[PDB]
């Protein structure tokens, strides 16, 4: 029925500009009154701004006040947020939602766009794989592990046999050290799959344009 | 600016049971300006419960929300796995617009030793000047867990990387993945590399090493 | 930035809920009722009150507070080329001043004269009798009643008119209580809402006081039943009736006060996050339920009449000024503690006219003061002014052929000149200015938009209400005539420019700056077609 597509966003350098959109579909648009909120990496939701059905009446928080803009496109239904002179603070991930009565709060939200504030440059993750010391052999199962460190920014997709391994998988969320993330994925097979089978790491970084998928072998 | 503050911070409670959250405002908020959001893991929040006690729709009759002033809470009867996320109070009030701390619900279940996995540096990494040993400890409760590096004989504080997994809706277990990184050429100096992670479960440490040999 | 505003609701509520009860919630709404078969007129009533007459009430105390403005600044930041709607609207209210305050003046002229033992309108044996004098009402118009006798022809004497050409003598006891009430009414407006909204305490409070009486007084006494019976037995006949879905349309528009700038006036003191929509609902209901109370207050009465006093209720049951200073205290002189409930029922009709004649003069004073900031800084002095042209003017409805040139206001000032001004303001809001630009506002303000419902009122369903009203009101038209007496054509045209007078200002207004703008329409249309955009 009702979605929100937030789209837009990605790194940004320091006292630099973006501009985030978001396609509204389902509902009458010029009806209802949107508003965005973000969400930093810590979890904190901070609302941002809010516009009216018509763009009329416009509500800025604090913090965001003068720096952003916020729009409103009645004839393709598209919500706009015009952000500049960006801080390390404004980075977190956008959402679009609505956001018309007061009582009822926000009916529906987007999937959220993120947005990273950095001066740091943006850098291909090095993959390697996590093969079991040799050995006490097994035992009942083996696990094995995928290390992605040195990347930025987020995020990465990482998976196992191009996404055929669902069980027994621990994908650890990235690690931001010294403008740097390090990632690690842990996958549990029986002693029986492994390595009589192909267990493979694939790791896609999009921002790099890096695509690299792997092999787990016991030398 | 009107501030919200949840608590508390983190919940744990065991399906079934009964949990309470609650709201506390700087200034006094519009009992029907009061709503209470859910966001499960990794997915976008969502209306739970608006002007104080009406629900949503899809949201189960287990929810019920409460108060008025500057104090609300939000409550569920007999909590269920499902229902596991973090709630986010909000007030429409008046301008700026403000969400509370929020509070995270998990699960409580049994206590489970941690299953640990130790690994070598890479070849690959080897090659590039730097050497990184990774330290997997996979499905233990509660969350809450230690890990100690020692090269030989002695402890390296620092150069570590811990991550920790969100608790699943599977086994409702935690996990933990530690990387010492080091350089090559210091790597090599030293023949042994241990790692073992003190848990709640055992009064002595899980302990697994490696030589070069 | 910035504006006076109100010490708080109970103020704001008490002035809406003062303007909209007025004496036609008395002597109007229960011979409607008793006319048109009973509770089942309610239907009709309810139904007209619902879809025509809230909406238009809601409306107009919603951009009252929006625009925080006067009608006439109101409709110019609104729609620049209907601003002359303002005018009309406060020149409107302009007129009724001129007649309306005489209501009260009566009131305040009956009370002085009860003050006495055996009420001087009980009896036929009095000096200013005819000989064709009786007791109680009849039918034959040759002959009168007692209590209709002194109110013809001794308080208004207008028995020494011979028209309205001949207003006669003035009489000095009906000024002194004109003055009396202009004094009031100028040390209630004087300071403001500030006063203002304190006195309506009394005024606006006082006539439920009276009411709980007279209703506990009335169905106290004998045949009082059979009085309710002729007020709200149901005929559903009359459902059929295009008359009686008229008069139930006509009544909830004039009932309620949308149209005259009052309710703009006060809405405009009101906080702009205050929800309208509360006050406008609540107010709406007060208003119907005290006609409805009202209704069972004269009808008891008029049904002890029947029975005890021996008179047929055709003759009894009547509406306007015959009814409250005639028929009603022919009743109660024939009572036990009969002073009693003369001065408590006369202060009633005075207290009902107040609170309804303060917002009248305050949509006047606020739209000018928000217009002319001249008259915005010196304030005593202008409604000092205002009620001076006022009492002056009014010495005409103090003589003796007063109430010939009351009637002649009461019919055309008002009559016409407001059905057409809120038919425009309705089109002005929810076309030129548009209905979801009107909603947002109102979304901004409450927290939420008005249900779809109170859109579609506005857009579609007021403007036909109104055409309704104002097609039939011109189709049914007759010469105005008062008793035996035909008004000279002369008059009738007097009243027509009267009435013209309010909404020639619309059409003109409208021309006047579009002449003075430059460019070429649409492009000179377009600028008088947008709201303050700043
Ligand atoms: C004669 C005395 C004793 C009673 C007077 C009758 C009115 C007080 C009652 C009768 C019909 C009622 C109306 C019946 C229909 C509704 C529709 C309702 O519209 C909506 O609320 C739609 C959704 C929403 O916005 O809530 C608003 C009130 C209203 C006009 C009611 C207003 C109050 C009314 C006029
Ligand atoms: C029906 C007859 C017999 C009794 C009527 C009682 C009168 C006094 C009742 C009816 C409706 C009541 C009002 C309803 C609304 C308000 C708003 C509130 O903020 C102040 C009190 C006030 C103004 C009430 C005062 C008392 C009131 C006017
Ligand atoms: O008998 C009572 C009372 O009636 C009249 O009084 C008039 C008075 O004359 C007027 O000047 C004005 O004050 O209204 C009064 C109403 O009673 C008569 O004057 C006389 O009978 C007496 O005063
Ligand atoms: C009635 O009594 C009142 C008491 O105030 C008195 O003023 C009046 O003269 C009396 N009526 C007469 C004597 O006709
Ligand atoms: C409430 N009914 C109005 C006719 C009363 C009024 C009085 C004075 C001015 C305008 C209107
Ligand atoms: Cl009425
Ligand atoms: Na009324
Ligand atoms: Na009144």
């Amino acid at each position: 029925e009702v979605q929100l597509v937030e789209s837009g966003g990605g790194l940004v350098k320091p006292g630099g500009s973006l501009k985030l959109s978001c396609a509204a579909s389902g509902f009458t648009f010029s009806s209802y009154a949107m508003s965005w909120v973000r969400q930093s990496p810590e979890k904190r939701l901070e609302w941002v701004a809010e516009i009216s059905s018509g763009g009329r009446y416009i509500y800025y928080s604090d913090t965001v006040t003068g720096r952003f803009t916020i729009s409103r496109d009645n004839a393709r239904n598209i919500l706009h947020l015009e952000m500049s002179s960006l801080r390390s603070e404004d980075t977190a991930m956008y959402y679009c939602a609505r956001g018309e009565v007061r009582q009822r709060g926000f009916d529906y939200w987007g999937q959220g766009t993120t947005l990273t504030v950095s001066s740091a440059k943006t850098t291909a993750p090095s993959v390697y794989p996590l093969a079991p010391v040799c050995g006490d052999t097994t035992g009942s199962s083996v696990t094995l592990g995928c290390l992605v460190k040195g990347y930025f920014p987020e995020p990465v997709t990482l998976t196992w046999n191009s996404g055929s391994l669902s069980s027994g998988v621990h994908t650890f969320p990235a690690v931001l050290q010294s403008d740097l993330y390090t990632l690690s994925s842990s996958v549990t097979v029986t002693s029986s799959t492994w390595p009589s089978q192909s267990i493979t790491c694939n790791v896609a970084h999009p921002a790099s344009s890096t695509k690299v998928d792997k092999k787990i072998e016991p030398r | 600016e009107n501030v919200l503050t949840q608590s508390p911070a983190i919940m744990s409670t065991s399906p079934g049971e009964k949990v309470t959250m609650t709201c506390r405002a700087s200034s006094s908020v519009g009992s029907s300006y009061l709503h209470w959001y859910q966001q499960k893991s990794g997915a976008s929040p969502k209306l739970w419960i608006y002007s104080t006690s009406n629900l949503a729709s899809g949201v189960p009759a287990r929810f019920s929300g409460s108060g008025s002033g500057t104090s609300y809470s939000l409550t569920i009867s007999s909590v269920e796995a499902e229902d596991a996320a973090t709630y986010y109070c909000q007030q429409f009030s008046g301008y700026p617009l403000t969400f509370g701390s929020g509070t995270k619900l998990e699960m409580k279940r049994a206590d489970a030793a941690p299953t640990v996995s130790i690994f070598p540096p890479s070849s690959e990494q080897l090659t590039s000047g730097g050497a990184s040993v990774v330290c997997f400890l996979n499905n233990f409760y509660p969350k809450d867990i230690n890990v100690k590096w020692k090269i030989d004989g002695s402890e390296r504080q620092n150069g570590v990387l811990n991550s920790w997994t969100d608790q699943d809706s599977k086994d409702s277990t935690y996990s933990m993945s530690s990387t010492l990184t080091l350089t090559k050429d210091e790597y090599e100096r030293h023949n042994s590399y241990t790692c073992e992670a003190t848990h709640k479960t055992s009064t002595s440490p899980i302990v697994k090493s490696f030589n070069r040999n | 930035d910035e504006r006076e505003t109100w010490s708080g609701k109970v103020d704001f509520l008490l002035s809406v809920i003062g303007f909209a009860v007025d004496l036609a919630n008395v002597w109007r709404f229960p011979y409607l009722c008793y006319k048109n078969g009973g509770g089942a007129f309610l239907v009709p009533y309810g139904i007209m009150l619902a879809v025509g007459g809230i909406p238009l009430f809601y409306m107009e105390l919603a951009l009252g507070q929006h625009n925080r403005k006067g009608a006439i600044t109101c409709w110019g930041r609104l729609v620049p080329l209907f601003k002359g709607i303002g005018y009309a609207v406060v020149l409107i209210a302009f007129y009724v001043d001129f007649y309306y305050n005489v209501i009260i003046a009566w009131s305040l002229r009956f009370f002085f004269a009860s003050f006495t033992n055996s009420l001087p309108w009980t009896s036929c044996n009095n000096i200013w009798n005819t000989p064709n004098c009786r007791p109680f009402e009849g039918h034959v118009e040759g002959f009168q009643s007692a209590a209709s006798e002194y109110f013809n022809r001794y308080i208004l004497e207008l028995n020494r008119s011979e028209g309205i050409h001949d207003l006669g003598a003035i009489k000095w006891d009906m000024a002194l209580c004109l003055l009396i009430v202009y004094l009031i009414c100028y040390f209630s407006l004087w300071k403001g809402i500030s006063t203002s909204g304190k006195v309506v305490w009394f005024t606006a409070l006082f006539p439920y006081a009276v009411l709980l009486i007279l209703l506990i007084r009335g169905l106290t006494l004998p045949g009082s039943f059979l009085g309710i019976q002729y007020y709200l037995t149901p005929n559903f006949s009359a459902i059929y009736k295009a008359e009686v879905w008229v008069d139930a349309a006509t009544q909830v528009f004039f009932s309620l006060g949308p149209g005259f700038g009052v309710l703009l006036a006060y809405a405009s003191y009101n906080k702009y996050h205050n929800n309208v929509y509360k006050d406008a609902l609540l107010t709406s209901f007060i208003n119907s339920a005290t006609s409805f109370i009202a209704g069972f207050v004269i009808f008891s009465v008029l049904g002890y009449m029947a029975h005890t006093l021996g008179v047929r209720i055709e003759d009894v049951a009547t509406e306007g000024p015959g009814l409250v200073f005639v028929v009603y205290p022919a009743a109660i002189a024939t009572m036990p503690a009969s002073t009693f409930w003369a001065l408590i029922f006369f202060m009633m009709l005075a207290t009902l006219g107040l609170d309804s004649s303060f917002g009248g003069s305050e949509a006047i004073i606020t739209a000018l003061s928000d217009e002319f900031p001249k008259i915005k800084r010196n304030r005593e002095l202008f409604v000092a002014g205002l009620f001076s042209l006022y009492f002056v003017v009014g010495l005409a409805s103090c003589t003796q052929g007063g109430f010939y040139f009351f009637h002649l206001l009461d019919r055309y000032a008002a009559g016409y000149s407001i059905l057409v001004a809120v038919f425009f303001e309705a089109i002005a809001v929810s076309w030129i200015y548009g209905t979801n630009r009107f909603s947002e506002d109102i979304r901004d303000m409450i927290g939420f938009p008005p249900g779809r419902y109170w859109q579609v009122c506005w857009r579609f369903v007021a403007p036909i209400f109104l055409l309704f009203i104002t097609v039939y009101g011109l189709i049914g038209y007759e010469p105005l005539t008062y008793a035996d007496y035909v008004y000279p054509s002369w008059a009738n045209a007097l009243g027509w420019c009267i009435a013209g007078s309010s909404v020639v200002m619309i059409p003109a207004v409208a021309i006047f700056k579009l002449l003075s703008t430059p460019g070429s329409l649409r492009q000179r249309f377009t600028i008088l077609t947008t709201p303050w955009r700043d």
